[PDB]
């Protein structure tokens, strides 16, 4: 009786891949623009009062 | 020997090529030297004179 004992199996079907990766948030995190020269310099303007507060 | 993060900033900030520049001064080098190896013979290899 031939069953699949005797049978040898060639490969395996590849189903399914799976790469483990963090959902990345960077993007929606932090305010990004690029700069066009190695140092970057964001100004800040404070408007005062007299009292400089 | 010009580091990789070097051509990034200088093709960034100055324009320049970096790479072109160090054969720019390199090409230039060896031609200078070339030619100031043969001045030197012959101020090397030359009698002197009003002798």
């Amino acid at each position: 009786s031939t069953t699949t004992n005797s049978n040898s199996i060639g490969r395996p079907n590849l189903v399914a891949l799976t790469r483990a990766t963090t959902k990345l948030i960077y993007s929606d995190i932090v305010a990004t623009q690029r700069t066009n020269q190695p140092v970057a310099a964001f100004y800040g303007i404070k408007y005062l009062n007299p009292d400089n507060e | 020997a010009y580091s990789i993060e070097l051509t990034q900033d200088l093709r960034a900030v100055h324009g320049m090529d970096a790479d072109a520049e160090l054969s720019g001064i390199l090409a230039t080098e060896i031609m200078l030297e070339i030619n100031r190896e043969v001045v030197d013979w012959i101020n090397y290899s030359a009698q002197v004179g009003k002798s």
